[PDB]
RNA sequence: AUAAUAGUAAAGAUGAAAUAAAUAAUUAUAAGACUAAUAUAUGUGAAAAUAUUAAUUAAAUAUUAACUGACAUUGAGGGAUUAAAACUAGAGUAGCGAAACGGAUUCGAUACCCGUGUAGUUCUAGUAGUAAACUAUGAAUACAAUUAUUUAUAUAUAUAUAUAUAAAUAAUAAAUGAAAAUGAAAGUAUUCCACCUGAAGAGUACGUUAGCAAUAAUGAAACUCAAAACAAUAGACGG
């Protein structure tokens, strides 16, 4: 199910993005990471259209918006200092 | 909890063969519940969930 | 292309890099 | 002179048979031509199905497939499989970095 | 994780050849124990001369006691005891391998994987059913 | 002591770099022939002529590519030639 | 206790590069007290003896021989040389122990030399010499070499 | 129809065999079928094989691997030469005797079980008789029998304590005992190798019973007097016996007590002379090969 | 520690062999017939390594239930 | 490179030469860069790239079981990464080596060869986004006749081969093609993107945007001409 599929790859994310800011030149594996969460706004967008009701559950229960899924995300040098991934 | 299942289950099975009963056995009957101390309830206290799959896997 | 009219685009950009070699060089002496 | 070279003659094995032509010199020279190296299969651990990579600690048994300066011998030398010809350089160079080899 | 470890330790005095690697082997069992380790093995090599002379601190070597120790810890503890191998002037040389253990949990060391011997169970059956 | 002095000859031979001949005194000319094969087969001549000038990465892979496949070639050759002899010593 | 230096073997070194042949002939010493000395643990004495002193005796080149230039790295200047050196080891006494024969390189004096040592020039050489090695030095991966040149 | 012709045709009763036309280790025994064409098909090439071998070949006699081939040859050999070595045996008159004194192959013998009593030798030689097998294969031995054994289990935690409760309770000696019976007994009535590939017997070579004398115009001959030939100057090193050549066979040769000075004399080139020998006896080992020993009869 | 301790002394002792890899030692079976045994015994095993069938005829009633059995059936 | 040691008088270089207590040998010390065999860049990676060892973190295969139920393909704009050279700072600097200064060669030699050798080549943090960045061949899907050779998974046994199904590579049928050839695509079809419309002028000029800068991207027209280009054929010629 998209929710599961979801979830499923939001621990993956999450594993991954604290994996490149202590790795921040792995440009391999931040190439991996972009792809990856874009795989799963592709999947949530599904998600919304085939059962808008579990959609909305699913991003407030992993602390996204619909902002965050429909908006179009390179995960670019701009997000990367607009949101200080690597800190200082 | 210092106790320990195996220790426990230790001396529901050397009170059960000598016959002496100290106060641990009542303690140790209120850690698991277990008033009655006989060789058919530390089988009891260790039943593995895996057993329930078994038979229901089977039916 | 043929290695034959390579030829023909490399002596045009080599001409463009000694215009601009020589103009560069101006520029310092007129600075 | 009562002695021929061993080159020049062969010796037929005990149980086994024969034919005339086993007298020849044609049979010498088929038996030269022919000598391969086959029988080293059942000697070779690392063509048995063991993991040369668990060798790494063992200098003697991958010393059968170094030259005598230590240089890895050619695939085509050591007949092994691509995976094993793979998984026994890498444990030579890791035998070297350990200071074993 | 299971890790192998094989260190090359010298020796000074030849009438106690194998002084200085109990003294290390019991040294890093210690920080192994002590840190939520676990030690599986101590598998010695014996006394064997060096492909070559080798050097450390400043002094050279041509024969070193080589032992082996099957252990069980944590990364951060592994590179611990890595560190402290690289320190210590009677280590020579020290390699620590990773054994995988996402197939079965009992690996046995290389030496013994490679005689065929693939668990310590196996090991200790051939010394109880047989022995 | 002595114990340092009755262990030196197989210490000394302990660390042999393999290119090395024990001279036979019959025939010294052997055993420079013997050495000789060792520097062939470890192709210690060839590696140090290749080591005299530089080669770019490209032209080094460029030779590498070119030499494995003409031996690869000389390989395919003979399997022919002896199927030419075979052939041709049973009649055809 | 006391210095016992005494001769252990000879080393004769051959290096043969493209330009000249230089041959050297060294003594081997061993201080044959060295092991009486106080102080001396195990490591030091085999240490001692596993690398032991070399003393330079005989140094040659196809120079000292009046070849000059070009005629240096030839085959006959080579040759020349190696007799004068199997000469001067005859002259000097030096042929009572073992001598080991290191060859260094491949120019075009390294078969002069072997076939001065194996022929008349090297009879009373050849029969002492007990080892031979080959000692040229190659590099993994190392210093860039010069480029290639054009000619 | 034609695929029951074809699996009766006299091609197909060949078995296949891709063993190498040109063998240069040790032979024991024939490795190829012979194959035999007529003077008339000779004369046109005809031998019943795909293709004409070609007019160059004289013989009669050739062995095959191979039809065709993408090389469009046939892979042949021009030489029928092991027969003429199982003919020479048979001249020879000596059969072929086990030094086991095992019953004979060729004989329906009723057996019994006194070798039987190696059950546990046997049983295990199915997964312990894996010299030659591969890493994996030989290890899906273990996982596979493991199932097909635990199957059983239940069948042995019935039996053993039906039939021999006391040795479940006292030791497990006896145990081990019923362990290996009940697999067997539960296996024989399974199919596991019930083919054998091992030679019986003499595999052909003789197929001559022991006992029978040769007579003669001369009388019952008592011992068999065979050519040959020696072929070394000096006994087979760490053996004290030489070696002949006797009919196609290499023989251990025993002397009476001193070897001929034809020895010292001929030197390498002794294989150049024929010896009379006799046969004392021939047996057979495990390889497929026959253990001739002979006498050097010689002059006197 | 005192695992240590002994550990240590059991290895590196005169008495004790050592690995030195100089020459192909001499002598599987013995693990094939623990396994063996414990496939076709199971939770009737007599082998020191045995496997879980035992541990589940344990808190299944079975090696209580048979142990009762096979001693009824001596009575 | 430095120091020691004995030992000497030449050494080094080249087509031949000449420029700048040694060379060689045995020890000891220091420094930077590089990574021999294996090795096929096989394989892996989006490309650029990637082959001394170990460790940590991240990603990557096949089959089976269950699950979702078209959630896919392509992709303007956009984003990210991107060899070598180059640039901005701070370190490093053995070897190599633009330039420069010398030695030769030559009629001349701003060269090819030799010497001394600065930037650079190295590391850290950045800028920049260019290569014959090439398979000079965008991605996806359906499909079509064979062989050979490896690899993988599976199956069987009279246990080591045999039988299957995929992948890769090689040679091909058909087909296509100006041909050379391509060969599972450069074939039969479908979908989407990029790009081209005679040569030269020109990837130039101007403007604009971006960059510390070198530059990078975008990108014309006039004038002139009837040319210009590819594959293949037969020759001639080749130090
Ligand atoms: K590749
Ligand atoms: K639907
Ligand atoms: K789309
Ligand atoms: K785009
Ligand atoms: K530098
Ligand atoms: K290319
Ligand atoms: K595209
Ligand atoms: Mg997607
Ligand atoms: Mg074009
Ligand atoms: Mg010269
Ligand atoms: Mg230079
Ligand atoms: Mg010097
Ligand atoms: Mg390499
Ligand atoms: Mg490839
Ligand atoms: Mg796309
Ligand atoms: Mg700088
Ligand atoms: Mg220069
Ligand atoms: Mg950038
Ligand atoms: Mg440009
Ligand atoms: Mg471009
Ligand atoms: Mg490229
Ligand atoms: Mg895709
Ligand atoms: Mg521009
Ligand atoms: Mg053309």
């Amino acid at each position: 199910s998209s929710e599961v599929q979801a979830a499923c790859m939001t621990v993956r994310i999450q594993n991954m993005a604290n994996h490149i800011k202590e790795h921040r030149k792995d440009f391999a594996n931040t190439r991996n990471l972009r792809i990856l969460v874009q795989q799963r706004q592709a999947i949530l967008r599904y998600l919304k259209r085939d059962n808008p009701e579990k959609y909305y559950w699913t991003i407030q229960k992993l602390g996204l918006n619909d902002a965050a899924i429909t908006d179009e995300f390179n995960m670019d040098r701009r997000y990367m200092q607009d949101y200080e991934f690597f800190g200082d | 909890e210092k106790t320990t299942l195996l220790r426990d289950i230790r001396t529901i099975q050397d009170a059960l063969s000598s016959g002496s009963t100290p106060k641990e056995l009542l303690e140790i009957k209120q850690r698991y519940g277990i008033q009655d101390f006989s060789q058919e309830t530390v089988r009891q206290l260790l039943q593995l969930d895996i057993s329930g799959l078994e038979v229901n896997l089977e039916k | 292309d043929s290695v034959m009219r390579k030829r023909k685009k490399k002596m045009k950009k080599h001409k463009l890099r000694k215009r601009r070699k020589r103009e560069k060089a101006e520029r310092r002496k007129l600075s | 002179t009562k002695k021929i070279d061993q080159s020049l003659s062969k010796k037929l094995p005990k149980g086994t048979i024969y034919d005339p032509f086993d007298f020849s010199m044609g049979r010498i020279h088929l038996d030269r031509k022919y000598q391969a190296n086959k029988n080293s299969n059942r000697n070779d651990i690392m063509k048995s199905g063991a993991n040369p990579l668990e060798f790494y600690a063992r200098p003697r048994i991958l010393s059968r497939y170094v030259t005598s300066t230590g240089r890895i011998q050619h695939r085509d030398i050591t007949g092994l499989s691509a995976k094993n010809q793979r998984r026994l350089s890498k444990a030579i160079r890791r035998c070297q970095a350990i200071g074993l080899m | 994780m299971l890790y192998e470890l094989i260190g090359l330790v010298r020796i000074t005095n030849s009438n106690a050849p194998k002084l200085e690697a109990k003294e290390l082997s019991s040294t890093i069992g210690k920080l192994i124990i002590q840190n939520r380790g676990v030690v599986r093995d101590i598998v010695p090599m014996g006394i064997r001369y060096l492909p070559k002379i080798m050097k450390k601190d400043q002094e050279k070597h041509f024969r070193a006691y080589h032992f082996l120790m099957l252990f069980d810890s944590s990364a951060a503890v592994q590179s611990e005891i890595l560190r402290t191998l690289k320190k210590d002037p009677r280590v020579i040389r020290s390699s620590i391998v990773k054994v995988d253990l996402d197939k079965q949990l009992d690996r046995a060391s290389s030496l013994h994987r490679s005689l065929g011997k693939k668990s310590i169970l196996e090991l200790v059956n051939e010394d109880y059913q047989s022995i | 002591a002595e114990i340092a002095r009755s262990s030196v000859e197989n210490a000394q031979m302990r660390f042999n770099s393999g290119k090395s001949i024990i001279v036979n005194k019959n025939n010294p000319a052997e055993s420079f022939k013997r050495l000789n094969r060792i520097m062939f087969e470890n192709n210690i001549p060839g590696d140090k002529r290749s080591q005299r000038f530089y080669m770019k990465p490209g032209k080094v892979a460029e030779l590498k590519r070119s030499q494995r496949h003409r031996k690869e070639f000389m390989m395919g050759f003979k399997r022919l030639i002896e199927i030419v002899k075979d052939a041709k010593r049973k009649g055809y | 206790y006391k210095p016992k230096e005494e001769v252990v073997k000879y080393i004769l070194h051959g290096k043969f590069t493209k330009n000249n042949t230089h041959l050297t002939f060294s003594s081997v010493v061993e201080d044959k007290n060295f092991h009486k000395n106080k102080g001396l643990t195990y490591n030091d004495t085999m240490l001692y003896y596993l690398n032991l002193p070399q003393k330079v005796k005989i140094s040659l080149s196809t120079g000292c021989l009046g070849f000059r230039k070009a005629a240096r790295g030839e085959y006959e200047a080579a040759f020349q040389t190696s007799g004068r050196m199997f000469e001067l080891i005859k002259e000097k006494n030096m042929l009572n122990k073992d001598i080991e024969v290191v060859m260094d390189d491949f120019g075009k004096g390294r078969a002069a030399f072997i076939s001065a040592l194996v022929g008349k020039e090297g009879a009373s050489v050849v029969k002492k010499v007990v080892k031979i090695s080959d000692a040229t030095k190659l590099k993994f991966g190392g210093v860039r070499s010069p480029k290639m040149r054009r000619l | 129809t034609l695929a029951e012709l074809l699996g009766r045709s006299r091609i197909a009763q060949v078995a296949n065999n891709h063993k190498p036309l040109t063998y240069t280790g040790k032979k024991f025994h024939p490795t190829h079928q012979i194959i035999e064409t007529k003077p008339s098909t000779l004369y046109r090439q005809e031998w019943g094989l795909k293709s004409a071998i070609p007019s160059k070949i004289k013989s009669r006699y050739l062995v095959y691997n191979d039809l065709d081939t993408l090389e469009r040859i046939t892979t042949f050999e021009p030489r029928g030469g092991t027969q003429w070595n199982r003919l020479r045996f048979q001249e020879m008159g000596v059969p072929i005797v086990s030094n086991i004194g095992r019953q004979n192959p060729f004989f329906k013998y009723i057996s019994r079980p006194e070798d039987e009593s190696h059950a546990k030798l046997s049983l295990f030689k199915e997964m312990k008789g894996d010299t030659d097998i591969s890493p994996a294969a030989m290890k899906k031995r273990l996982k596979k029998i493991t199932a097909l054994i635990r199957s059983f289990q239940d069948e042995f935690k019935e039996w053993l304590v039906e039939n021999h409760p006391d040795e479940l309770k006292l030791n497990s000696n006896k145990l081990e005992d019923y362990v290996v019976k009940f697999l067997n007994k539960k296996l024989e009535t399974k199919t596991n190798k019930k083919f054998n590939t091992e030679i019986i017997g003499t595999g052909g070579l003789s197929y001559s019973l022991p006992g029978k004398l040769k007579n003669s115009p001369n009388g019952v001959i008592q011992r068999t007097v065979v050519p040959g030939r020696i072929l070394n100057v000096v006994k087979e090193n760490n053996d004290n016996k030489w070696l002949a050549a006797i009919g196609g066979f290499v023989a251990d040769v025993v002397f009476f007590q001193s070897p001929p000075s034809s020895f010292n004399s001929m030197g390498d080139f002794i294989r150049m002379k024929t010896f009379l020998f006799e046969i004392l006896e021939a047996s057979m080992e495990k390889n497929g090969s026959v253990s001739m020993h002979a006498r050097l009869l010689e002059p006197q | 520690e005192s695992q240590l301790l002994k550990k240590i002394d059991k290895v590196f002792n005169d008495e004790t062999e050592e690995f030195t890899d100089a020459y192909d030692v001499t002598s599987g079976n013995t693990t094939l017939q623990t396994q063996i045994n414990n496939a076709i015994m199971g939770s009737l095993s007599n082998e020191k390594f045995f496997d879980i069938s035992l541990v589940d005829s344990y808190l299944n009633k079975d090696l209580k239930n048979i142990s009762n059995k096979i001693d009824s059936k001596l009575n």
